[PDB]
């Protein structure tokens, strides 16, 4: 029942906050549209398990 | 502003009438003193490995 920015604001950044300590990352992402729904991706370094 | 009802009588009432409204600080439990005068500051602490 909200739009992007609420949930940007409030859910995105709070959780993106906490992959930055995760290891054999490669890059992270994360978008929220008008849907009311949020997905984040971390993608890690080929071979990774 | 914001109105609150008096049982007393039924007079309308305003916030300010029974509490002071200020900007002030989510919590009072800590301070820093940077060389002998007030400052803020923050500790990082490393992830595992």
């Amino acid at each position: 029942g909200a739009t992007a920015k609420t949930i940007n604001d409030s859910v995105v950044t709070l959780i993106e906050r906490e992959l930055s300590g995760v290891k054999n990352l490669l890059y992270y992402s994360a978008t929220t549209d008008t849907s009311g729904t949020a997905e984040i991706t971390a993608t890690f370094k080929p071979g990774t398990d | 502003n914001i109105s609150l009802k008096s049982k007393t009588n039924g007079s309308v009432i305003k916030l300010s009438d029974v509490a002071n409204v200020e900007i002030g600080s989510q919590a009072y439990n800590f301070a820093i003193l940077e060389n002998g005068k007030p400052a803020t500051a923050a500790a990082i602490q490393l992830s595992p490995g």
